[PDB]
């Protein structure tokens, strides 16, 4: 249907519409659709575009394909064509009249058109458009002609439509869903069920009656991106599915209330949806992650846990497909496709808090399908499509039988009152069928392409069905999970921990972390405990390759990394629960980013080594401040995992460089000694136990685990063979190392004392592009002296300024300047008052020292305004001349006083233009610059008054001078370039 | 190239 | 053109 | 000329 | 032997004459004894065995490994089950074992050659991407543990690694000294015995057999061009099928290759041609009708000038007139032509704007011609021989019809209407 | 244009 035509004068009332299907036709009805009519229905093949001139009572319509236009009366008789045989039409689309003329739109031609609405003479173009244009109207009081409204009196209770009909010339009706009652005025609300038919990117309402073929049972669900599953609320009258970005949407039965209800997850998109309406709650699978997970819906805030994930044991979620729930029984099933060296393909059952997980049936289950519940009758049904069967089995895994065969790719399954649905995505079926051994075959829908999962729409009583959370509301904080046998288990979103109370939640204060590229992840220490302790760090921009964390502060830092976009490489910190999103360290990043990130709990130092293309940096960074100092600069080393340790008061980094060795050096990068040197090649992760002072690393190259005393000597083999191939990083917590490893996808443990054959066990699986592990617990991290051996930065930074670096076995620490030189104290810093360089940096102004083995600034970055190009110092004032280049046009000279003491630049000359060279006398005080813009070499009083000019050359640049002996010294780079010299007063 | 700042 | 509209 | 993906 | 998982099918070839002589042994028919999706494959010369490894298809063949004469002639199913991401197969001829890799268990299985005493010979392995079995050790390679290994044939036991740290690992083979005179069968025992191809089967015997588009002739010896095959065409290609099932072999050089999206097909039995029809919206060398032998042989492009945007939609050949009927469809009107085989002459019959006629048959024995409609008014539609005595057979409950035949001993006419899904 | 694949 494309056209349509309204004349709503109380005479007509009656409704015109064109199609342009097969056998295409133009129609009359009456305003409320029942006097159908096809008026016209030869000599058409694509009409469109219907238009009604109300004082002749004729109807306009318009063709596409045979390239006219035509009128008629309401009838159909008496057809005239105004436009035909002619080639201005190519493709019109609508159609609008006014007095004499009809205007219309063309998609061919992309033009607006106007002619004789009688003959189609004086044919003209109104305007040109660039783009198609579709709709046409003419606004005017002559195109609304007014009429006696007959609806006015009328008492209907939602819809009055008009009608052609005689007596009354109305008709009541109403909405999708509704009856009209017998006394014909009142609607009530139709209570019975329908089935909801998702597709690829629409959700269609359709009756239980196979005889109606209206799909209208409730407002359609448009802009879906992949449909696959969909779930209601009977209650509340709400629709859930679920979107590409991990996003749930919500709608009502009518069509209002659209939205965006919740995120779902950060590490991928959901695939299926189960929904308890007893204790309103939500469970859907997470394929991606492989996770199930539930969602609050009772209150206001949004909660949510990842109740089951992939241990990698058989009792666990592989690649999770449909959820079925039953509320008064507290049990959760779902089917699962099996995972490599892991869980099989099953059917499994588990208590709706994640606990007591257990296999139903396994066997013949290639490519699984959805699995749903007949919670009355307690028996599962899933399809099977390798098979092409739908099977049914009781709940307790016996009884496994074949209900429904030769199918071809069955997509939906849903089981309501005596019967079987199931949408087959082949064949193109929505079908129905008995669910005693599948007789009395009945086609609901056929030829309905991208079919996919089914369920139906019917009154659910959340009083007949109660359980534990439906008894006890309020019992629990955040999220209540029923359980079997009336019992409920309380649980806290992602990211939290139930407290001893068993009603209240606490945030998690013992797990380890995972690194991975996507994504930053954490795992509680207690293997039963497949929750996320901590709320995951994904999104856009993500590239991680080291994590730390801060336990007493709360934080966890991550270093990005990516060579291609040089804004998302950095250092960045945020809470474990979220909250405070931070930029750590941003400038000054190497081609390659931050290779190792370190954390000095005690003094708040964080330790990072960036790399550059053919040398890398070792530097410290004070927390919450702008201290920033480089510690070691080499090119033929190069160190990549750095960790420290307060305890000790020891630097550790891996190199696997051309000579791959594991450093031992104090926390300033001084005396480096090496621990191991030999059967290394690629180190890439350290790792220590506080309490026995072992260096643990992995060689993904050997394939090796080992470790090393701290003092040195022998290396200790702790894993080793072909059963271990790409170690990444590693982590000692207690009596356990944990690694991770890239090739098998597996987060490991196993006994950390060396020679041990015992397995190790897994803590999660199927994990894609892991990095590294770190542990986040009080014990890793000790902040009592008595431990810590007494670190003096404990106490107030030591005393220091800047840093304080504690020595192995001194009592006293050795303070670090960022900027300025160690003052005589030991602690303050100072300006470096001695002969240093200095340069000018897009807008700053920077210092550097004539030792190249020295790295402390001798003064703080200077901040100005535009881009500083020349510079030349003032001993006598110690002050420092400089060019700021604004717009390409203008130019500033400006000082900044180097006794710090808050000074700021102030601007001794404005409006002069682009300015690249300054040279200041020293003995005549004067300032002598080079205009390149005005072309002229200038001279001007220290005060910057009473300026002259001095020479007139083409390109200045680089002056010098030597007042002793009355001369000056520029550089002229045009054309002739050479090097001029004039005396003081540029004479000669 | 261009001999600029 | 396809007199389709999308 | 050192990691990605 | 060589499997092709794209055709899904299990093909031989020799390499004893000058000439390569190809021929398909077991094709993807309905029955699960077929071929669903091959992997390895493993021989046994001297006893006329073949055996493969095979995933499933849906609602078709189970995963499973299976066992079939040399020649084809008797498939078997003999391990299924928990055979999910199945590798290659490996046979140790000496003590008739079969030995697979399981990907999905990460195990390696082995089973006697009669589908009896399966049991796991090697735990907790990643990806055994390949394996082989020499003498008294097995050989297998790990793709994810990035190793090559050595255990026992009789257990997992006594594991030795070859090599480590090498990626991209995949299968293996053992080249040896394989004697060609203490494994005998029929066919070295009968050199020159076939035409083209010999294959051995149980029992020292042999079955002689032809490259595909020929068939044993009834001496046993010789081969003939197929007489009395289907031909299936579809965009990618152009291929032929006995009409009797149980041959699975390819009875039809395979029209394939750059440049083929054929839209329909038609034969002409007598002069020995498959004609059809190319159709590209993007290039314009890619429209027109060409032809061919059905041995591979003498390919000519019959129509390549005046063909509409839409290209050409139904082809049918005239046998007795030697006149080849094809429709030329333009953006908003389409035609109906004939070009006379091995002249020059071309003609149009019929043009019509509001039509649309797609596909076209030819009956020489009732002189009539009929064509398929599916535009605004769906129809099918018969006319004389230079269409031009038109009347319509059906003309309601007919919503795009795309294909016709017809009976020529009946009288009747047959069509599918994929709209309505029947065949009337 | 039906079938251009
Ligand atoms: C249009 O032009 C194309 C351009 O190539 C031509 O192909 C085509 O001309 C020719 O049409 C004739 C029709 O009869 C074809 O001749 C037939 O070939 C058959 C196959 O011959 C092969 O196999 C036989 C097996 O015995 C072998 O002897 C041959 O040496 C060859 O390998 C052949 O079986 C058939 O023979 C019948 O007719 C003969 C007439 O003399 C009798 O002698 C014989 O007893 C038997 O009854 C016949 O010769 C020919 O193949 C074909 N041209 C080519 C190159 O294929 C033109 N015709 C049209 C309109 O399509
Ligand atoms: C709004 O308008 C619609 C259309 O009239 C009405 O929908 C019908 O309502 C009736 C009563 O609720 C439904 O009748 C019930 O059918 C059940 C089985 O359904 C199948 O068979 C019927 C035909 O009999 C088909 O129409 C349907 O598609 C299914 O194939 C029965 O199991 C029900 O029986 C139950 O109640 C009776 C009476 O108490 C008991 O005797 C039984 O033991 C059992 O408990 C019942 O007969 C009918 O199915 C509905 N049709 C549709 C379209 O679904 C709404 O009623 C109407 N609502 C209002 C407010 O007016
Ligand atoms: C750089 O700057 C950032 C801020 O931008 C600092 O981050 C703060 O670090 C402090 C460390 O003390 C954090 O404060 C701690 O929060 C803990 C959790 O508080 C919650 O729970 C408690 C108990 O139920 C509630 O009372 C409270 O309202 C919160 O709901 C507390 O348990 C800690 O208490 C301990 O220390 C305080 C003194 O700080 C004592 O009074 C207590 O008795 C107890 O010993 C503590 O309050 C703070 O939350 C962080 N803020 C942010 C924004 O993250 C970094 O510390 C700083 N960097 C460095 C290296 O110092
Ligand atoms: C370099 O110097 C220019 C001129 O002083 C300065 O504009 C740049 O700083 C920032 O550049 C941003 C992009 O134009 C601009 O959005 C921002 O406002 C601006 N900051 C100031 C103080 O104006 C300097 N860029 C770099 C890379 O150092
Ligand atoms: C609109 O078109 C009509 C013709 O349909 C024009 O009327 C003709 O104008 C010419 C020139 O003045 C006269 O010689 C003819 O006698 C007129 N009549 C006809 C029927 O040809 C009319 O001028 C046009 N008006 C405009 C403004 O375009
Ligand atoms: C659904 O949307 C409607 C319209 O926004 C809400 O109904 C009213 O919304 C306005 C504006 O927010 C409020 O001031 C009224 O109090 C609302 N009235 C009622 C009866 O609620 C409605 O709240 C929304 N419902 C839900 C649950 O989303
Ligand atoms: C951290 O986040 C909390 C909650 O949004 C906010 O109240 C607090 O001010 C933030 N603190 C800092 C320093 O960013
Ligand atoms: C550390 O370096 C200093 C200065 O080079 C040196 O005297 C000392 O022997 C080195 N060893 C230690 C651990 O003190
Ligand atoms: C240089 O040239 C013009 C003309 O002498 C002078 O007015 C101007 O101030 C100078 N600088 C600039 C901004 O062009
Ligand atoms: C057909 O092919 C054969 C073999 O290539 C060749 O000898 C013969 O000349 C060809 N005939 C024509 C007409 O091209
Ligand atoms: C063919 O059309 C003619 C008119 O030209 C008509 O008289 C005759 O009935 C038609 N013949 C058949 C076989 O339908
Ligand atoms: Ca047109
Ligand atoms: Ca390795
Ligand atoms: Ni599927
Ligand atoms: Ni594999």
């Amino acid at each position: 249907p494309r056209g349509l035509a309204l004349d709503p004068r109380m005479g007509d009332n009656v409704m015109f519409w064109s199609d342009w299907g097969h056998h295409p036709r133009i129609e009359r009805a009456s305003m409320d659709g029942t006097m159908r009519t096809v008026i016209v229905q030869e000599k058409i093949y694509w009409p469109c575009g219907l238009s009604i001139d109300y004082p002749n009572r004729l109807i306009y319509f318009m063709d596409a394909y045979l390239d006219y236009i035509e009128f008629c009366d309401y009838d159909g008789h008496n057809r005239r064509q105004v436009i035909a045989s002619d080639l201005v039409l190519h493709h019109p689309h609508a159609l609008t009249l006014f007095e004499d003329f009809v205007y219309w739109t063309d998609r061919g031609t992309r033009q607006v058109m106007q002619a004789n609405k009688w003959h189609g003479g004086n044919q003209s173009v109104v305007m040109y458009s660039v783009h198609q244009p579709l709709g046409i109207t003419a606004i005017h009081p002559s195109r609304q002609p007014p009429s006696r409204n007959p609806c006015a009196s009328a008492s209907c209770s939602h819809l009055c439509l008009l009608s052609a009909q005689a007596p009354r010339h109305y008709s009541c009706a109403c909405p999708s869903g509704w009856n009209l009652s017998d006394d014909s005025v009142n609607c009530v609300r139709g209570d019975q069920p329908f089935l909801m038919s998702v597709r690829d990117n629409i959700i269609f309402g359709i009756s239980l009656d196979p005889e109606v073929k209206s799909n209208d049972a409730m407002v359609p669900i448009s802009g879906i991106q992949h449909g696959y599953d969909v779930e209601f609320d009977d209650s509340e009258q709400f629709i859930y599915w679920v979107e590409n970005p991990g996003e749930i949407h919500r709608v009502k039965t009518d069509g209002s209330n659209r939205t965006v209800f919740a995120p779902l997850s950060l590490l991928g998109s959901s695939l299926g949806l189960a929904l308890d309406w007893v204790s309103r709650n939500i469970y859907y699978t997470t394929p991606a992650s492989r996770s199930i997970e539930v969602l609050t819906l009772k209150g206001d805030t949004r909660y949510g846990k990842t109740l089951i994930a992939n241990d990698g044991t058989p009792l666990g979620v592989g690649f999770p497909v449909g959820i079925a729930v039953d509320p008064a029984r507290g049990k959760l099933y779902w089917s699962d496709h099996g995972t490599d060296s892991g869980v099989p393909a099953k059917i499994a059952s588990a208590n709706m808090d994640g606990t007591s997980l257990k296999i139903l049936f396994t066997g013949n289950l290639q490519h699984l399908e959805v699995v749903t519940l007949d919670i009355q009758e307690q028996k599962l049904y899933w399809a099977v499509t390798s098979r092409g069967v739908i099977e049914r089995g009781n709940v307790d895994g016996t009884e496994r039988m074949i209900l429904v065969h030769h199918l071809a790719h069955p997509w939906g399954l849903v089981v309501y009152g005596s019967f079987l649905y199931y949408s087959d995505e082949q064949y193109e079926v929505i079908e129905r069928v008995d669910k005693s051994s599948g007789n009395n075959k009945v086609v609901l829908r056929d030829n309905v392409p991208y079919l996919r999962g089914l369920r139906v729409y019917h009154r659910r009583n959340a009083a007949d069905s109660s359980n534990g959370c439906s008894n006890n509301p309020n019992a629990c904080q955040q999220i209540c999970l029923p359980v079997p046998g009336g019992m409920f288990s309380c649980a806290c979103a992602s990211g939290f921990k139930l407290s001893p109370d068993g009603r209240s939640c606490s945030p998690y204060n013992s797990f380890m972390v995972v690194s991975m590229l996507p994504a930053v992840r954490g795992f509680s220490l207690e293997l039963s405990d497949h929750s996320e302790a901590m709320v995951p760090v994904a999104g856009q921009g993500r590239n991680v390759l080291h994590a730390d964390v801060d336990v007493a502060n709360g934080f966890i830092y991550w270093c990005d990394f990516s060579s291609s976009v040089r804004s998302s490489n950095g250092i960045r910190r945020i809470k474990p629960d979220g909250s405070n999103f931070t930029n750590v360290v941003t400038y000054g990043i190497g081609a390659n980013g931050i290779r190792g990130v370190a954390l000095d709990w005690a003094a708040g130092n964080l330790y990072f080594t960036n790399a550059f293309v053919y040398e890398t940096l070792i530097e410290v960074l004070r927390i919450n401040t702008t201290y920033r100092r480089v510690l070691l600069k080499v090119s033929v080393d190069m160190p990549r995992h750095i960790i420290v340790d307060p305890k000790h008061r020891y630097l550790f980094w891996a190199d696997y460089g051309q000579k791959p060795k594991i450093e031992r050096s104090f926390l300033d990068c001084t005396n480096r000694t090496v621990l191991v040197s030999e059967g290394i090649v690629t180190p890439r992760g350290l790792a220590m136990d506080h309490d026995t002072g072992y260096i643990y690393w992995v060689d993904d190259s050997l394939d090796l685990i080992a470790r090393i005393h701290l003092d040195g000597g022998e290396s200790q083999v702790v894993r080793y063979g072909s059963r271990y191939p790409t170690p990444y990083g590693i982590t000692v917590f207690g009596e356990s190392i944990i690694w991770v490893d890239r090739n098998l996808k597996k987060v490991f443990q196993a006994s950390k004392q060396p020679g041990n054959t015992d397995p190790p066990v897994v803590i999660r699986d199927k994990i894609n592009l892991l990095r590294d592990v770190t542990i986040f617990d009080e014990h890793a991290q000790p902040l009592s002296p008595a431990e810590l051996n007494n670190n003096p930065c404990l106490q107030s930074n030591g005393g220091c300024s800047h840093f304080c670096f504690a020595l192995p076995e001194l009592p006293t620490p050795r303070c670090g300047c960022a900027f300025g030189t160690l003052g005589n104290d030991g602690k303050s810093c100072a300006t470096s008052q001695e002969d240093f360089l200095i340069y000018s940096l897009n807008n700053s102004l920077r210092s550097l020292h004539f030792d190249p083995r020295d790295h402390s600034l001798p003064f703080q970055v200077i901040s100005v305004a535009g881009t500083a190009i020349a510079l030349d110092y003032d001993r006598r004032n110690n002050r420092i001349f400089f060019t700021q280049k604004l717009n390409s046009l203008r130019g500033q000279i400006s000082y900044v006083s180097l006794y710090s003491g808050s000074s700021s630049p102030t601007v001794l000359l404005s409006n002069i233009g682009v300015t690249d060279g300054i040279a200041f006398d020293w003995i005549n005080r004067r300032i002598y610059y080079s205009d390149f813009s005005n072309q002229t070499i200038n001279s001007m009083a220290e005060d910057g008054s009473n300026r002259a000019v001095i020479a007139r050359v083409s390109k200045p640049r680089a002056i010098v001078l030597d007042p002793c002996r009355g001369y000056m010294y520029w550089t002229d780079w045009g054309t002739n370039a050479k090097i001029e010299r004039a005396t003081l007063g540029g004479n000669f | 190239x261009x001999n600029x700042x | 053109x396809x007199l389709x509209x999308x | 000329x050192e990691e990605x993906x």
